[PDB]
């Protein structure tokens, strides 16, 4: 008790909190600040030096700097991928279903079924690369979420945490294929490509530095990455060859037998009336993903559970379509 | 509508303004009244008054069960002998008479322990019949044998809904909720009016719960009257005993009418369906042979090459691959790949002897122990390997019978209330070879041939080695491993006072105290029993780091079934022993992504006993996912023990006694390699 209670004149009003750089072998590490002071102390107790992952914000002394413990501190990691196994399998959406079997086949091949991946002796450790031109994860979620059944998920949606911060660069990533690199046995997703599309002159540089730590240099087959954009054209030329390697298809155009599929999979489970005509569903609509007849899914079967009734009628159903030919339009 | 007309008829208290103000009260009692009966304030007088008093009566339980009463709502039905699908009878007599005669069941058995509520319980019994509205009505009447005329009472033809959902949720929170002897009246009277329907097989696993000898006679008279054959002769040897199965080929060799449930009485015949249908229609692959058979080296990996060679019982190639290889092995790997060729060789019974004849007889005492170690793992009815090795039986200080003692002995444990195999066992355990696995497979021999016996007889054989275990108090292991075969014969039941017979002739020392907390283990496989969870917690934080690890242990074969509750904050404790407790406790199930999760952060461990002790559970619980812990193991390590048991790991990975001891034998691994070499004959594996 006095032993552990005898370190509190290190952690007592000489205290700062400081940036570790690195973690030496020779068990005196370095760390900075905002003027970026170099100190390097033998290690104390209270510290971990193994999950630390340094280059964080650690704690600091106004004396010789003799590390007492560690701080942590990240709530936009959490917010990167799923750790749930949604029901949705790749046998509840139709039309698709050899454009769906490619990406099954392309990457459910690989640490799953192997006597046709490892008795080739090939390993093509890349996974393809998809577009959905409605997006919105509805798509390229549908296509994705036949990995997720039974398997870890790593999902990246947006380059939103790349711009939202200093040009920190590709440590983001680092940590990515590190967390990867522990959890080998899952599907790397990118989402919402639109890096260059959205300084300007670093985030060409924090992406063909993605390009490079993507293209597994140093690594061996650990991980599939499947990449999903929005636009082809906005991804340069050169993202290409040390990119999508294995294959790539091309998504239909979704105007009135595709949102018939869709309208039939978002009302399969709810119950509608008998007067619920489709052509004028499947015509009013133009260019729509699922996650607006999603939204109207849910504020007409809750509309209409305001009368306690789960049966959705034809009245109400446009009125609840009126949202989606404003929205569109608006 | 109002209550102008009808309000005051109740006050006036004369006989004919009753006997037809009260029939206006069940006319307009379909739905009970306009409201919640506020007429309490005045009936309250009518409560006082008396032609038609059952009427009043009916009347008065119908507004105090309306309202609320705990004692005062049956009263008037008890005494009223009720004699004088519509709304009416379903509210006064489904939900009123569900809560009131629920009431009055819990009320008169739990205040006293005559016949009116059994003529309550008949009568409501056959009204909710014709309510047809099943589990809710039984799930009340649970508590009041009258529940054994009650189901042969009520099974006539509904039996899905019945069996399915009544045996279903009622045998869930009959060993949950209910304690042993109303679970004795469900095996019984599901004896009755299962034996009187049909679906055998459930009636098999009431075989497995009762282990009765009739049991097993009417269901092959009536299996075998009602005409596949060798699937049920399969999951028939597998779901049976110790006992049923001795006394079934004593019992089926007295009649020997057909002679084919002696046939599938033994081993024979639930493998050799097996071993071709799994050669057929599966091939493994030769690269975890021919790589796992590589990365071996430092004579241990090698050994751990030996187990997963020992795991092929379709490919024979590591099997056959020349010889020398256990001539270079050492003797901790002479006895456990002298084991192998028994390991690999379960089916073949005539091609054993032609396969083990090479290695008999030899130079090497082990090699020849371990070839009778192999001659009694690779059968267990055919009884015709143990002669030589009961011939000699007389060294008493070593002469190669005393190896041959471990390995024939323990063998003939896994393949043996035998007189003359115990008659024999007199100088085993009276030996006292200072070789810790004599009394280690004497104690686990005969504990494992006295699992479920008659109730677990305390006669000298356990008698004489509770003496000869307080004979001497030296190598403390032997009280480690003597109260394993203890529990072994304490195992079966749980309301047995001889666990306390034990805490009267046993206590001693907290050597001989451990050993009477091991048979508190045992002795108690599993009831409704939340006093020793409590119990649990507060004996749970004792000084000796031991009784902690095997009575705490406990909770994986205490709690088996309901494994909701098996998790728990063992984990976030800062006792080691602790962390093993939940470790060993998570057990061999299928392995939900939570074990997953116990085991991705009990994996990161610094020492080599726990390090060591969790890949067993991990690649036990799992046998996509299971490729990931070996690379983690391989990023820990890239001691010997990791890198060997990560090799038995990938051994592991690619309510039977039988499945129970082996691991529980297994669980004083801390020691010397002397017990890895009784890691390797492990049975408890799929």
């Amino acid at each position: 008790e006095e032993e552990r209670s005898k370190v509190d004149d290190l952690r007592g009003t000489p205290m700062s909190v400081g940036t570790l750089e690195e973690i030496i072998d020779d068990n005196h590490a370095i760390v900075s600040t905002s003027v970026g002071s170099e100190h390097y102390v033998s290690i104390l107790s209270f510290v971990d030096k193994d999950l630390l992952e340094p280059g964080c914000s650690v704690l600091l002394n106004h004396k010789v700097h003799a590390v007492i413990g560690v701080l942590m501190d990240d709530p936009l990691v959490t917010v990167m991928k799923v750790e749930k196994a949604p029901q949705e399998t790749y046998a509840d959406i139709g039309g698709l279903d050899n454009q769906i079997q490619e990406i099954k086949e392309s990457v459910e091949l690989p640490l799953t079924h192997p006597e046709y991946y490892e008795e080739m002796g090939i390993k093509p450790p890349k996974g393809v690369i998809l577009y959905g031109p409605p997006g919105t994860g509805k798509t390229l979620l549908a296509k994705a979420v036949a990995n997720q059944t039974s398997a870890t998920f790593l999902r990246v949606v947006g380059s939103e945490l790349i711009q939202k911060y200093l040009g920190d660069g590709p440590k983001l990533v680092r940590e990515l294929f590190r967390v990867a690199e522990e959890h080998a046995p899952s599907i790397v997703f990118i989402d919402e490509i639109d890096a260059i599309g959205t300084g300007e002159r670093e985030i060409q540089r924090t992406m063909l530095e993605l390009l490079n730590q993507l293209d597994g240099f140093d690594s061996r087959g650990d991980v599939k990455v499947i990449m999903a954009t929005n636009r082809i054209e906005t991804l340069d030329p050169a993202l290409i060859r040390p990119g999508r390697i294995d294959r790539k298809i091309e998504f239909p155009l979704p105007d009135e037998k595709t949102k018939k599929r869709i309208f039939q999979i978002h009302t399969s489970r709810m119950t509608l009336a008998d007067d619920v005509t489709l052509d004028d569903l499947i015509m009013a609509k133009d260019d729509l993903s699922g996650a607006d007849i999603k939204a109207i899914c849910t504020e007409a079967g809750l509309m209409a559970l305001r009368e306690r009734r789960m049966k959705v009628t034809n009245e109400d159903f446009k009125k609840s379509k009126e949202n989606v030919l404003y929205k569109k339009q608006e | 509508r109002d209550k102008a007309p009808v309000q005051p008829q109740q006050s006036p208290a004369a006989a004919p303004g009753g006997t037809d103000e009260k029939p206006s009260g069940k006319e307009r009692r379909d739905a009970g009244d306009k409201d919640k009966e506020q007429e309490l304030s005045e009936e309250d007088k009518q409560l006082q008054d008396e032609l038609y008093r059952p009427a009043l009566e009916e009347l008065r339980r119908q507004i105090r069960s309306s309202t609320t009463s705990m004692t005062s709502v049956p009263k008037p039905l008890k005494f009223l002998r009720p004699h004088y699908n519509k709304r009416f009878a379903a509210d006064i007599i489904s939900v009123l008479a569900m809560t009131m005669s629920g009431e009055r069941e819990c009320l008169k058995y739990r205040l006293v322990g005559a016949g009116e509520v059994a003529k309550e319980w008949q009568e409501l019994d056959d009204a909710e019949k014709v309510q047809r509205e099943p589990l809710l009505t039984l799930v009340k009447e649970i508590v009041p044998l009258l529940m054994e005329i009650e189901q042969v009472d009520m099974l006539e033809k509904d039996i899905d809904e019945n069996a399915y959902a009544k045996v279903c949720l009622y045998l869930t929170s009959c060993v949950n909720y209910v304690p042993e002897p109303e679970n004795s009246a469900l095996l019984r009277c599901a004896l009755g009016v299962f034996r009187k329907f049909s679906r055998f097989p459930e009636a098999l696993r009431l075989a497995l719960m009762l282990n009765d000898m009739e049991l097993v006679e009417d269901i092959f008279t009536s299996c075998k009257d009602v005409v596949m054959l060798g699937r049920h002769g399969v999951f028939l040897e597998l779901s049976e005993d110790v006992e049923e199965y001795e006394d079934l080929t004593e019992i089926m060799s007295n009649v020997q009418l057909n002679s084919n449930f002696l046939a599938l009485a033994r081993e024979l015949d639930i493998m050799e369906p097996k071993v071709p249908d799994d050669i057929y229609k599966t091939h493994l692959e030769n690269n975890r042979f021919g790589g796992s058979g590589s990365q071996v080296d430092s004579a241990r990996m090698n050994l751990a090459s030996s187990f997963v060679n020992g795991f092929v019982n379709q490919d024979k190639l590591l099997t056959d691959d020349g010889n020398k290889w256990l001539y270079k092995n050492k003797d901790h790997g002479m006895l456990s790949a002298a084991a192998s060729l028994g390991m690999i060789l379960l089916w073949d019974v005539d091609g054993g002897l032609t396969q083990i004849d090479k290695y008999l007889y030899s130079s090497e005492d082990y090699i020849k122990s371990g070839a009778l170690l192999a001659c009694g793992i690779v059968n267990s009815g055919v009884r015709n390997e143990c002669d030589p090795a009961l011939a000699l039986l007389s060294d008493y200080v070593l002469h190669n019978s005393n190896t041959m003692r471990l390995g024939s002995i323990f063998g003939l444990g896994l393949a043996y209330n035998r007189e003359d195999v115990l008659t024999l066992l007199l100088p085993v355990m009276g030996d006292s070879k200072s070789s810790m696995e004599v009394a280690g497979v004497t104690a686990l021999a005969c504990g494992m041939i006295a699992v479920g016996s008659c109730n677990g007889d305390v006669t000298s054989t356990i008698l004489q080695t509770i003496m000869e275990k307080s004979e001497t108090e030296l190598k403390d292991t032997y009280a480690r491993w003597l109260p394993l075969g203890l529990g072994l014969n304490h195992l079966g039941k749980g309301e047995a006072i001889e666990a306390i017979l034990a805490a009267l002739e046993v206590v001693s020392e907290p050597f001989r105290s451990f050993a009477n907390t091991l048979v508190d283990v045992c002795a108690y496989a599993g009831s409704g029993n939340v006093l020793k969870v409590q119990q649990l917690l507060h004996i749970c934080s004792e000084h000796f780091d031991s009784k902690e690890k095997e009575e705490d242990k406990d909770k994986k074969e205490k709690k088996d079934k309901d494994k909701k509750e098996a998790p728990a904050d063992m984990g976030a404790h800062q006792g080691v022993a602790v962390l093993g407790i939940a470790l060993i406790a998570m057990g061999e199930e299928i392995g939900a992504e939570m074990a997953l999760r116990t085991f991705g952060h009990l994996l990161r461990y610094g020492e080599p006993t726990l390090r060591r002790a969790v890949p067993l559970a991990l690649a036990l619980i799992s046998v996509s996912h299971d490729a990931d812990p070996e690379v983690s193991y391989n990023s820990i390590f890239a001691a010997r023990l990791a890198a060997m048991l990560r090799q038995l790991a990938q051994y592991h990975a690619k309510k039977g006694t039988l499945t129970l001891c082996p691991y529980h034998s297994d669980r004083q691994l801390m020691s010397q390699v002397a017990v890895a070499g009784l890691l390797t004959v492990l049975v408890s594996f799929l």
